[PDB]
């Protein structure tokens, strides 16, 4: 398990992930507020 | 009369987040050996 | 035995022994935090009838 090249991988692409993360957010925020 | 809190119990937070902090340095160190 | 066993029994006895006044230090913080530990220095362990 190489950790140290995973870190940077992680590093590289934490755009997209903050950008998905966000939209996952605003996704379930119209969920909670179609709800009872 | 109670002779000491019961919270936040400076001692254990201090142990838990020292022990977090160690950890998580530890890793970023490993993490930072195949980047050079 | 629930004289024996009681909180309230333990704190007035060592309240009057000369033990606990000896080791008082005047402060009021120390002398409870000192009663109190010393309220636990007593323990009753109840039987078992079963194990004989």
């Amino acid at each position: 398990l190489d950790i140290r090249g995973l870190f940077r991988t992680l590093w590289a692409g934490k755009l997209w992930i903050i950008g998905m993360g966000l939209a996952f957010a605003l996704i379930a925020l119209a969920y909670t507020f179609f709800a009872r | 009369e109670p002779v000491k809190r019961d919270s936040p119990r400076r001692a254990f937070l201090m142990i838990m987040w020292g022990i977090v902090g160690g950890l998580i340095g530890a890793g970023v160190a490993l993490t930072r050996r195949c980047s050079k | 035995v629930m004289q024996l066993a009681s909180w309230d029994t333990r704190r007035e006895f060592w309240l009057q022994t000369d033990y606990y006044k000896q080791r008082m230090v005047g402060n009021s913080k120390a002398d409870a935090a000192l009663l109190d530990e010393m309220i636990n220095n007593i323990q009753f362990i109840p039987g078992d009838f079963t194990r004989a």
